[PDB]
């Protein structure tokens, strides 16, 4: 959204600390990958 | 007035140093990964 609002592309060297943010949302998508597993499992035992 | 401190809040003030807290909960990020809790470490360890 603060992207929509302004998208000049030097405004993400000057957001309100986004490092943190954009590294744990990358965090968090690899654990639910790790949540994912079983899910994966179940279609590769649907179609061989 | 240490035991008032401990029961109240949940730390004991003016404990431990600086230094001796980030190769103690050091082991503890994980878990705060994977639980959802943000914010540092020691809030996380004051809530255990």
């Amino acid at each position: 959204t603060d992207i929509k609002k302004d998208n000049r592309v030097t405004t993400l060297t000057t957001h309100a600390g986004i490092r943190n943010s954009l590294l744990t949302i990358l965090d968090q998508l690899q654990r639910c990958q790790r949540s994912l597993n079983e899910f994966l499992e179940e279609k590769r035992s649907a179609f061989p | 007035e240490m035991i008032n401190s401990l029961l109240s809040s949940g730390e004991v003030p003016g404990l431990y140093t600086l230094e001796e807290l980030e190769p103690l909960l050091l082991p503890l990020k994980d878990q705060a990964s994977q639980d959802g809790f943000f914010g540092p470490v020691f809030n996380y360890f004051t809530y255990r």
